[PDB]
């Protein structure tokens, strides 16, 4: 049994699984919190091709381990425990901004309910071989020492802090890709 | 007897070095030492060990946490005694590989080096300054703050048709580990085109 | 002990500067999702409750976790800045089951960095 699990933004976990064995069956999922010692039956099922490959919990902001069981009906084929927050993927930055100086840019957005999270921008010229990357505790990066003369793509993301969430997180996706030339928005670069 | 002290992390190990001297290098260090109690493991006090003009211990019994006290002793008489952290008074390593590359498609100078830190577990911000000035004559330095491994030096900013020297040192940035700036790199030369 | 009287923001910067860093030399080889997670805490006294028992009580299987760098600094960190900790201490005195325990304490330090964070333990509106 191959499992996967996302916290997604801190709103709703979704463990998916598959196992080629149990194919010509409907796997069963159950879980709870930390204490809530009965366990409960999934209410919000993922399927695909018809029979059973998710289950969908509200999770509602909430940090504690879930402890769930797949089973062959009665018969447990997969059994785990794991802090829901280290599966965390933050959303995708929103209303992103940039606000330029000389040889200086500032891009801020809106920061996220919860903490510990590192914003990233990440930059290029057309010269540059690979992506440059400024990080930030919240969404005001700073990034100095550009050239105003070039253009340079530009895009966003939220990231977990490992010290805290743990390695096992999703970085967001990125944000959408801005190109910037003397400090004025561009089609191309 | 006033002396210094200072702390580098992870240098031949997992393993620690502390280094201490007097501020008078004039003096007549002759059976004086310097013992370092707290803050340690499995023992309550070090002795360093003398080269020449200088103090030094590496060793692994370093808690990280808490002030130890650093005596300055003549035989059991105590002369000086300073109280410190091992964690506040880090002196970061000196960056290398410096290295300049012109780009005449940029109109520029990719400047990179390697960071030592970044390779060690803990003490993993640091704050780079890098300097450079026309390899003949005097001049003031240029400083340029960063906190990555890698610049670049437009080529409008230097004079063309001629020799730079430059170089880069780097401090701790970090909110528990606090301390002091490295040695400079060795310097490094280019030339600039017409 | 009642660690409520803790300088958690102290004991949090201790955590990340160094105490984080020999968690994870300690577990070094070891799948993330090779321990099962089973050991939770609530506010940063709970965990720091749960964090000292994990540490320094003596288990079965993991007689002594107390010599580990990563316990002498916790013990170092709490003495410090845990008013009559260290008044409270009682003087006198790797396992696969070593591994699976201190997987749990790296949790708890993790969950003490996120007291906001609610949970099931709930029913506390006021006036
Ligand atoms: C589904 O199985 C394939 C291998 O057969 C694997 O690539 C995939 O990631 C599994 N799905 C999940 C949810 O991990
Ligand atoms: C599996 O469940 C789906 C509905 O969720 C249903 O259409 C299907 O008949 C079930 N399969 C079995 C094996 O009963
Ligand atoms: C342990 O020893 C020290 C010194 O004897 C003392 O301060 C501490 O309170 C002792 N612990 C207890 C519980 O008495």
């Amino acid at each position: 049994v191959q499992i996967q699990i996302i916290y997604f933004n801190l709103e709703t976990v979704q463990v998916t699984w598959n196992a080629s064995k149990y194919s010509r069956t409907n796997l069963t999922f159950h879980y709870r919190f930390n204490g809530d010692e009965a366990y409960d039956q999934c209410t919000n099922y993922l399927l695909q091709e018809g029979h059973t490959s998710g289950c969908l919990l509200d999770a509602e902001q909430r940090d504690d381990i879930l402890y769930f069981s797949i089973r062959n009906g009665t018969h447990p084929v997969f059994t785990a425990s794991r802090w829901m927050v280290y599966y965390l993927k933050p959303s995708s930055p929103k209303h992103v901004r940039f606000s330029w100086h000389q040889d200086a840019v500032t891009v801020t957005c809106s920061d996220l309910s919860y903490g510990d999270l590192l914003y990233e921008v990440q930059y290029r010229s057309p010269f540059d071989t690979e992506w440059q990357s400024k990080q930030e505790n919240t969404c005001n990066v700073t990034i100095e020492g550009l050239d105003a003369e070039k253009c340079y793509s530009f895009w966003v993301r939220v990231k977990a802090m490992e010290d805290v969430y743990g390695p096992d997180t999703y970085p967001s996706d990125w944000s959408e890709v801005t190109c910037w030339q003397r400090g004025e928005i561009r089609d191309a670069c | 007897h006033s002396f210094w002290c200072h702390s580098q992390l992870e240098v031949d190990g997992s393993q620690h070095l502390l280094t201490c001297a007097f501020n008078d290098s004039d003096i007549n260090t002759a059976n004086l030492e310097f013992q370092i109690c707290g803050a340690l493991l499995r023992v309550k006090c070090l002795t360093l060990n003398k080269l020449q003009d200088i103090y030094f211990i590496k060793t692994s019994e370093f808690l990280l946490i808490g002030s130890s006290n650093i005596c300055v002793k003549l035989g059991q008489k105590n002369l000086t005694c300073k109280n410190m952290a091992i964690n506040t008074i880090v002196k970061a390593e000196a960056p290398s590989d410096l290295k300049v590359v012109y780009r005449k498609e940029a109109n520029d100078f990719l400047v990179t080096f390697n960071a030592p830190h970044l390779k060690k577990k803990y003490l993993k911000k640091v704050k780079h300054d890098v300097a450079y000035r026309p390899a003949r004559g005097e001049s003031n330095w240029t400083h340029v703050s960063l906190f990555h491994t890698r610049t670049t030096i437009p080529q409008r900013k230097l004079r063309p048709k001629a020799m730079y020297e430059i170089k880069v040192r780097s401090i701790p940035h970090n909110d528990y580990f606090k301390g002091f700036w490295s040695e400079w790199s060795p310097s490094s030369t280019f030339e600039t085109p017409e | 002990y009642d660690f409520t009287n803790c300088d958690f923001e102290k004991i949090k910067a201790a955590y990340l500067s160094t105490i984080s860093k020999d968690l994870i030399t300690y577990m070094s080889g070891t799948k993330s999702t090779e321990f099962q997670n089973t050991v939770s805490c609530s506010n940063r006294p709970h965990c720091l409750t749960e964090i000292q028992s994990l540490t320094f009580n003596p288990t079965a299987g993991c007689a002594s976790l107390a010599k580990e760098m990563f316990a002498m600094k916790t013990k170092a960190a709490l003495a410090i800045w845990c008013p009559g900790y260290s008044e409270t201490q009682i003087n006198a005195t790797t396992t696969n089951k070593c591994l699976e325990q201190v997987s749990q304490l790296q949790g708890l330090w993790r969950r003490f960095n996120r007291p906001l964070l609610k949970q099931q333990g709930t029913k506390h509106h006021h006036h």
